[PDB]
RNA sequence: GGAGUAUGGUCGCAAGGCUGAAACUUAAAGGAA
RNA sequence: CGCCCGUCGCUAGUACCGAUGAAUGGCGUCAUUUAGAGGAACUAA
């Protein structure tokens, strides 16, 4: 029986890979995506109000084998307190914010959700995804009303107001107006050459950003019934950034009725522009007319100049918001007469609040002011190393630019230290000190209580300190670096000139031929395993530095080395997707495991056992039994490649930090894992149904004729149409025609043979009713001839024996209509034959000698 | 530069033509759909327009009158394209009715002399003729078989 | 005369006589003809 | 002597395996397919 | 007589995500390219 491992936490991510929706205060609250879950952040306090999680924790028994789908879009409706979350698989979930439960679940999209938009009533939700479809969902019935599928690439943006018209812009460079009455595209224009990334519509103004710096301005005239008049290209203007712009959004001041919009960019900039008022635009037009009169240009030339500059008349560049990080999403949060305020969630895991003070013409301050920031409870750059303290009560995550000490139990950041490019970190005994190794070769020692660096050794190594380890007492340190050396440091306390301060002094150096990637000291301090770029790992006795063994058999360099507690077993995991388990008594290899589809970055034995965790670039954490060399549990909660792994001394929990800026804890649980009808019969039933309907309709028409002639008595009631005919929307003539077409050529003779004589008479009635219709008769003329002639030949004697004046009249009508149609086709063929022969004869006569 | 702008204008005009043809075939307008189909070279759209125009033609004009007038308008390269289409449809027995109807419209509304000195026309005509003769033989045989109804009526009359 | 393959690259011609173009074809239809031509090549 | 057989004698050369790949059922590439 | 159908894999192309980064240019800083990859998509065969 092996204990189950389940995820118990996920902290370290603020906003990641989806747009942020602002929730106004009762600066308000911001809803952001945190990978598989949703965060709500209070801006003024910088605290997480609530977290919405989908269901069962990953790594559980009922969890799916694939990685969870990240939240790819958010759209909140304030009237009903609802929020639509669009995940990466295509799942749209509707959470009521008060109850935090999934009210509605839709799965209509094969790819990631790109944009969601509620209608004003809150009853329909419009969803555009990567699979080039726009789907409208009815929240009342939890169904998909209709799907819009003429786009050749992913829907970048759309706009829908009213139940009549929609406008969509996609990555194929193309914009379409959609009539929702017929679910069909009315007008299709090419917006930009490569892609059409951003769309925003304001009254009769439509703004689209594509792949280039230029932005296109369009007039929307829906009521124009002429084809091509719905969308018109007025002019182009150029924003400064050469990067393409994902999101455009308008907002209007309530009092002054002015409108400002913003164009996001892929870069760090967001460009806010202002539309001038109608009177201001008229005054500018008058000023340009005066300028053209002063210039003396022709009126047609002045008209061309006005058409060229008309893009510059509506818009003026108001300001540009710049941030330290690449921007993922933004939102106009509020507008007053004094300021314009904007919230932006960046690429490197921050939320920033910006304010722009203005006086209706130009902004007062040269740059927008960053008021509030939510950057405390997260990491800016991916975690390269983690360490759980000796008490298992604290965690330390070291990355490029920051070392943060977290409380595991309360899931937040106790302390934050500034540092360099941190490749490896470790705890000194007692949990009071953290030791770091930087890519510059520097070695920094942080103190938790004093909250500052105690000792920094700048020239600890010439090249990057790739790995670092302490002995069991912590008195000695072994640093392995890319300068092809391994240096031993000793910690000793010196009294101040009088508190003792720890100091690290360099004792010994071992110069190897190549780079040292990983270094591990065994728990009993007898063995020192040193990886190399020669794809080999050496093992030294820690006492006397005697060279014991060299373990080889790895194609690519060994990235992680780990030693069991009894020091009988060592594990090397390398970049050739292999975990090799060696015995340290002699150096034989017990096992080689092809574990992941990409490199295994880290491997950690559990304390007091030979089971071990593996941590790889496949974004999978795999728990392994080293007793029978088999994988126990597979953990899939991580989205992208996972860098660091640490195990508690009790073995209760295993912490993993990945590229997706998320730190997760895997805890032991109480549960335990253990390692029909024949052809012809359809014709008779179709004849029964159709001839019954035809005879009923004819009797009803005769009853109406008689009642209208009499002009007295009750009017007869029209018989109800047959349910199959109404459902399929087919006249009985077309229904029996389709049954004849469904009957194959081989079975046809047996079908017509097996029908009895009453069905033969019904067939003749059907044929007469078809003769009444000239389109269907000419569409299926040879089939009708073949079937009717075979029926008459097979049943000639009985049909002759029948003495019915109605049957004689039916045969006369059928004969006349058959011969009329057949001789019409015959006349066409003969005329064409003689004409084409004449044409060929004339050409031969002209070009003959 | 200018050539790239001309290519972009051609691409935009192609997109507008495709959308206009789709709207036309959605709402009827068989003459406009036929003209755009011939300019865009879409044989399925062309065949559907012609066959459904013949559909309302069943209910002297071969098709709808303005469609016939358009076929009279067509130049020699569109004539060659249309006669290739009619030749291929004539190879099939089901789709030969539309081909015969269109060839008859061309013959009635065009000049036979210019039809002769159109280059490559007589190869198409020589391809069309034997299939028309086979179809004429088959339809003539059907008219012959249709007299079983006369025989039935004669026997029914002499019985009663 | 025997109906063969169309001379234009965009045009698709079948032995039925029905001619069809890659521009007018829908994407699902292009998938369907690609698989049908795969079985005919088989 | 010419030409050619036989040889459970002596001596020497052999022959065999998808390669990487073993103390590892172990990667990317191939080799075949 | 007049197109059997669907899924997945395979191949090519285009744009995106973010790490190694590297190289270069302009003023360590900033910008532009490029490579080892991976990740996830849409079209075309």
């Amino acid at each position: 029986s092996y204990q189950r491992f389940e995820q118990a936490a996920a902290f370290g991510v603020i906003a990641s890979n989806a747009n942020c929706v602002w929730i106004p205060a009762s600066p308000g609250q911001l809803i952001t995506s945190a990978l598989e879950d949703v965060n709500i952040w209070d801006i003024k306090t910088g605290d997480l109000v609530s977290k919405l999680s989908d269901g069962l924790p990953p790594g559980a028994s009922d969890a799916r084998g694939a990685k969870p789908a990240e939240c790819t879009y958010l759209e909140a409706h304030k009237d009903t307190d609802l929020l639509a979350v669009g995940y990466a698989d295509g799942v749209i979930k509707v959470w009521d914010l008060m109850s935090k439960t999934v009210l509605l679940n839709f799965n209509g999209h094969k790819a990631a959700i790109t944009l969601l938009q509620f209608d004003g009533t809150g009853t329909r939700l419009i969803s555009g995804s990567k699979d080039s479809n726009i789907i409208v969902w009815d929240l009342v019935g939890e169904v998909g009303l209709y799907k819009l599928r003429s786009h050749k690439d992913s829907i970048t943006g759309f706009w829908c107001q009213g139940e009549d018209w929609l406008i969509s812009t996609s990555k194929d460079g193309m914009i379409k107006l959609w009539d929702l009455k017929t679910h069909q595209c009315i007008e299709t224009h090419i917006a930009h050459t490569g892609e059409c990334w951003g769309l925003a519509v304001k009254d009769d103004l439509l703004i689209t950003t594509g792949t280039d710096s230029q932005v296109k301005i369009w007039k929307l005239d829906i009521e124009n019934d002429k084809m091509g008049g719905k969308l018109t290209e007025m002019g182009i203007f150029e924003k400064q950034s050469k990067q393409r712009g994902l999101k455009i959004e308008f907002i209007t001041n309530s009092s002054d009725k002015t409108s400002f919009f913003y164009i996001q960019n892929a870069d760090k900039t967001i460009e806010t522009f202002r539309i001038r008022k109608e009177e201001e635009i008229a005054r500018g037009l008058k000023k340009r007319e005066k300028r053209l009169k002063e210039k003396g240009l022709t009126e047609e030339e002045i008209a061309k100049s006005i058409k060229e500059s008309y893009s510059s008349f509506i818009l003026h560049p108001f300001q540009t918001i710049r941030s330290l990080y690449k921007i993922k999403s933004a939102s106009w949060t509020t507008v007053s007469s004094s300021k314009l305020e904007l919230v932006l969630t960046t690429s490197s895991n921050t939320i920033e609040y910006y304010s722009i003070p203005y006086e209706k013409r130009d902004p007062t301050s040269p740059a927008p002011l960053k008021t509030h920031t939510i950057e405390l409870q997260g990491q800016r750059t991916d975690v390269r190393s983690i360490d759980i303290s000796d008490d298992n009560k604290l965690l330390a995550t070291a990355s490029n630019g920051s070392l943060k000490i977290w409380n595991i139990k309360t899931h937040k950041c106790i302390r934050t230290f500034e540092c360099g490019y941190a490749l490896t970190c470790k705890f000194l005994p007692g949990g009071l000190l953290v030791i770091l190794g930087t890519r510059n070769g520097e070695l920094q020692l942080f103190d938790l209580a004093s909250s500052s660096l105690l000792d920094t050794i700048e020239d600890a190594h010439d090249a990057a300190i790739w790995s670092l380890d302490l002995t069991s007492d912590g008195k000695r340190l072994v640093t392995g670096s890319a300068d092809k050396t391994v240096k031993f440091w000793d910690f000793k306390v010196e009294n101040s000139l009088f508190l003792p301060v720890l100091k690290l002094h360099h004792d010994t150096t071992l110069e190897l031929t190549d780079d040292i990637l990983c270094v591990r000291v065994s728990p009993d301090d007898r063995y020192l395993a040193i990886s190399l770029l020669d794809n080999t790992v050496k093992v030294f006795f820690l006492d006397s530095m005697k060279f014991y063994l060299s373990l080889y058999g790895h194609k690519l360099p060994v990235l992680s080395i780990d030693i069991s507690f009894d020091s009988k077993m060592i594990i090397t995991s390398s970049a050739d997707k292999n975990i090799k388990i060696w015995g340290l008594d002699f150096g034989d290899c017990h096992k080689s495991l092809f574990a992941h589809q990409d490199s295994i970055m880290n491997v950690k034995f559990l304390p007091q056992s030979h089971n071990f965790f593996s941590c790889s670039k496949d974004a999978v954490v795999k728990y392994w039994d080293g007793e029978k060399f088999e994988c126990i549990q597979k953990l899939y909660a991580h989205q992208s490649e996972v860098w660091a792994l640490a195990v508690a001394t009790d073995g209760g929990f295993v912490v993993s930090s990945s590229h997706d800026h998320s730190i997760r804890i895997w805890e032991e649980t109480e549960d335990q894992v253990f390692l029909s009808l024949k052809a012809g019969e359809r014709l008779m039933e179709a004849l029964d149904l159709g001839i019954a309907e035809i005879e009923g309709l004819e009797a009803y028409n005769r009853d109406m004729k008689l009642w209208q002639r009499k002009k007295l008595g009750e009017a007869p009631i029209k018989p109800q149409g047959n349910a199959v005919l109404i459902a399929v929307n087919k006249t009985p003539e077309q229904y029996i025609m389709d049954t004849l077409l469904r009957i194959r050529m081989s079975q046809l003779e047996d079908a017509l043979m097996v029908m009895p004589f009453s069905y033969v008479l019904k067939f003749l009635k059907f044929i007469d009713t078809v003769m009444q219709n000239k389109t269907l008769l000419h569409s299926h003329l040879p089939l009708i001839c073949k079937n009717l002639f075979f029926i008459i030949k097979f049943n000639h004697k009985e049909l002759v024996s029948q003495k019915n004046e109605e049957l004689k009249l039916q045969i006369n009508r059928v004969k006349t209509e058959l011969r009329s149609a057949l001789k019409s086709t015959e006349d066409d063929l003969g005329f064409n034959v003689q004409g084409l022969k004449f044409v060929k004869q004339q050409w031969n006569l002209r070009h003959n000698y | 530069e200018q050539e790239i702008e001309e290519e972009q204008e051609k691409a935009k005009l192609q997109v507008e033509q495709e959308q206009s043809l789709q709207n036309y075939m959605s709402k009827g307008d068989w003459t406009n759909a036929f003209l755009l189909a011939m300019t865009l070279d879409h044989p399925m759209r062309l065949f559907n327009v012609l066959k459904r125009a013949l559909g309302e033609s069943r209910s002297e004009v071969i098709f709808n009158e303005e469609l016939d007038q358009a076929i009279s308008i067509l130049n020699d390269e569109q004539l060659i394209l249309l006669m290739k289409r009619c030749r291929d449809w004539n190879t099939n027995a089901k789709t030969h009715t539309i081909a015969q109807r269109t060839i008859r419209c061309i013959l009635m509304h065009h000049n036979i002399a210019k039809l002769s000195e159109i280059p490559g026309m007589v190869k198409i005509v020589d391809a069309i003729i034997p299939y028309t003769q086979r179809h004429f033989t088959r339809v003539d045989n059907l008219v012959e078989q249709s007299y079983i109804l006369d025989y039935a009526l004669v026997e029914m009359d002499k019985l009663f | 005369y025997n109906v063969g393959k169309a001379e234009k690259d965009g045009e698709i011609r079948l032995k039925n006589g029905v001619a069809m173009s890659k521009e007018e074809l829908t994407r699902e239809d292009k998938n369907r003809l690609r698989r049908a031509l795969k079985r005919k090549r088989s």
